[PDB]
């Protein structure tokens, strides 16, 4: 918390706690620090 | 003096200024390490 990382930093590990035995990532973008769906912008057309 | 309680009136005075003196240099510190944090000085600077 509080660490300054640059492009290409590595984050960590990728999970399955949604569904067990398939590993994925769950990853979202979002203009506020909010925990809700008002103000998420898909991540495939934000990087396009 | 100040074991026989002789100067603690007088020596209070002092106390409390170190005292606030030191708070201050405490809050001093921690208030650059958020500086830091939030990047308005650079790790250069933050040195000097
Ligand atoms: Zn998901």
């Amino acid at each position: 918390q509080g660490q300054r990382v640059e492009a290409g930093h590595v984050i960590g590990l990728v999970g399955d706690d949604g569904s067990p035995g398939s590993y994925h990532l769950h990853w979202e973008v979002r203009d506020n620090d909010g925990y809700g769906a008002n103000g998420t912008v898909n991540p495939l057309k934000y990087m396009g | 003096q100040a074991k026989h309680g002789l100067n603690v009136d007088s020596s209070y005075m002092a106390w409390e200024n170190s005292r606030k003196q030191y708070i201050e240099f405490q809050q001093q510190s921690r208030q650059l390490q958020d500086l830091e944090q939030n990047g308005l000085i650079d790790s250069a600077r933050k040195v000097n």
